RNA sequence: GAUGUCGGCUCAUCACAUCCUGGGGCUGAAGCCGGUCCCAAGGGUAUGGCUGUUCGCCAUUUAAAGUGGUACGCGAGCUGG
RNA sequence: GGAGGUUGGCUUAGAAGCAGCCACCCUUUAAAGAAAGCGUAAUAGCUCACUAGUCGAGUCGGCCUGCGCGGAAGAUGUAAC
């Protein structure tokens, strides 16, 4: 039905009801938003609960949506370890106070390193480049 | 690769009445198809056909490909009936075949009464569908086009006759 | 009336006494206008007070002429003097009371008003 | 159509056909790429 | 050892680079209207005020009041502002 | 299939691969440019890239060069052999 990955969705972990983080972002996908929350309740307590969590969603018509085990997230938690909420007006060349590799060691101790990676070192190198979205360079 | 090298491999008891100048295929489920070729070389094997060519111009290299696909369509025609799926989109539209008359409702002031030309039959399983059964592609395809050009579709509503599903584009008002 | 610059009076109470034709409406160049046609008048001579002031482009219908109207017979009705009835922006009359006779030939889709106030 | 003196492709979907002695451009995408003569 | 110059009247004929009507791609074309560009020369293509005027500016129409060539058409056809 | 983080950020339902400016990385991984292009400008989706079959001989762009007017519409009649 809808077979291509990178289907983009940011609602909370356990909570699919807040639409103004995405709005009508799942209308032509086919499935209404309310029955997604049973899938968001299947992956809780690790995916930054309370805050809206971006998650790889896989669209099915069987009232169930399997998500990729991305155990600790990085689109918002790397903002927390750097010290910002809103990134710069042009990322990685305009700066607001960046993150280095000395502070990436503590957050990457909970990667569950074969679920978003293959080994433990390249998951640190994954969140090395996962800061390269929002005004945070790789400076070491 | 060229289509003129691949053979025909005519299936299941299809009879060739070849004179060299006018090939005549006669099979079951409809018969009496025939074509005339200008100048190619046709050999007649044990169940296949190969189309050799004469003088190596641009215009004999082009004929032997054309006359291969025309003979291949006559084989499938007595084997399988050619069909075209035409759907109707819009409120107040319908179609009903009455024997050999196909009469339509298209929101005009007077109803159109389209007549089918020859041994080719239009069946309507719905009010918004046409199925046109025949024996040759060019005559099935021509009749399906002339029905379509009564009310061609629309990018704003889609309100008009529309054949096999993937034809349409749209935009907003 | 029947030509540009034809002086003709009105048959109406609210109007002015005399008007003059300036344009025959209708086709490309209609040259004449019989009974029952729309012309366009200028007001040439007004009553000391009515409703319509002197020197104003209006619109009128022609109701009596000295050339006559001709029915499907030889029988013709032929008055003396020309006469018009002013209209509004929409073609409906301005006044209240119409003076003198009219013809029955004028009554149509849009002119059931003035044949009511006519008496013929 | 859009009569020019220099026709050329605009997107990846345009194919240039020489139909009956004239260089046409037909586009399987958006119709605003249809160009006639050149 | 002469080819009578501007505007008006009368009468016209051809071009198409189309004003109207006829067929039609695209549109930032919902419908009514339009904009723009290809095909088309068959028949049509305003009465007035002011000026010597063509031109123009106005008033009122109309389906529309086309742009050029023809000694800037036409005085052994008229007028003479 | 078509990426691991991951909604790629400020922004805006939405800017997410496809507001404006940009990151253009490192990595799950036969593969994946956090995108080349369409797609609801934008959400999908379709693809493209690139990898598994399928298919079983050629294929692809450019450089010079001979002959070919597409560009090319006018006023009496074909009317620049």
């Amino acid at each position: 039905k809808k077979i291509q990955a990178y289907i983009k969705l940011q609602v909370k972990a356990g909570q699919a009801n807040p639409s103004p983080p995405v709005g009508p972002a799942l209308g032509q996908h086919g499935v209404n938003i309310m029955e997604f929350c049973k899938a968001f309740n299947a992956k809780t307590q690790g995916q930054e609960p309370g805050l809206p969590t971006p998650v790889i969603i896989t669209v099915y018509s069987d009232r169930s949506f399997t998500f990729e085990t991305k155990s600790t997230p990085a689109a918002v938690l790397l903002k927390k370890a750097a010290g910002i909420t809103s990134g710069s007006a042009r990322p990685n060349s305009q700066k607001v106070g960046t993150v280095t590799r000395a502070q990436l060691e503590e957050i990457a101790k909970t990667k569950q390193a074969d679920l978003t990676a293959a080994d433990l070192d390249a998951a640190v190198r994954t969140i090395a480049g996962s800061a390269r979205s929002m005004g945070l360079n790789v400076e070491g | 690769s060229r289509v003129a090298k691949n053979p025909v491999k005519l299936p299941a008891g299809v009879e060739i009445k070849l004179a060299g100048q006018q090939l005549s295929i006669k099979g079951a489920k409809g018969a009496l198809e025939l074509k005339v070729h200008p100048s190619v070389e046709v050999i007649q094997d044990s169940g296949e056909l190969r189309f050799a060519a004469r003088n190596g111009d641009q215009q004999t290299r082009a004929m032997a490909g054309t006359t291969r696909a025309l003979v291949n369509n006559m084989v499938v025609g007595v084997s399988q009936g050619f069909e075209r799926k035409l759907q109707l989109v819009g409120v107040g539209y319908k179609a009903q075949a009455k024997g050999q008359v196909l009469s339509l409702s298209l929101g005009f002031s007077h109803p159109v009464d389209y007549e089918l030309p020859a041994g080719i039959v239009a069946e309507t399983p719905s009010q918004t569908d046409i199925l046109i059964k025949g024996i040759d592609k060019q005559l099935v395809g021509q009749v399906a086009a002339e029905i379509r050009d009564f009310r061609p579709p629309e990018p704003y509503k889609g309100k008009g006759v529309r054949y096999a599903d993937e034809v349409v584009r749209r935009k907003e008002a | 009336m029947i030509q540009t610059q034809s002086m003709l009076d009105v048959a109406d109470n609210s109007g002015a006494r005399r008007v003059m034709c300036i344009k025959v409406l209708g086709g490309s160049h209609r040259r004449y206008a019989g009974i029952g046609d729309i012309i366009k008048v200028t007001v040439k001579e007004a009553i000391p007070r009515g409703k319509v002031k002197k020197g104003q482009v209006m619109t009128a219908v022609v109701v009596r002429t000295k050339h006559g109207v001709r029915r499907t017979d030889g029988s013709i009705i032929r008055f003396d003097g020309n006469a018009a009835v002013l209209l509004n922006n929409k073609q409906e009359p301005i006044g209240t009371r119409i003076f003198g006779p009219v013809t029955r030939e004028l009554r149509t889709e849009k002119f059931m008003k003035i044949v009511s106030l006519a008496p013929e | 159509m859009k009569v020019r003196a220099s026709v050329k492709k605009l997107c990846r979907n345009c194919k240039i056909i020489r139909r009956d002695g004239i260089v046409r451009v037909i586009c399987s995408a958006e119709p605003r790429h249809k160009q006639r003569q050149g």
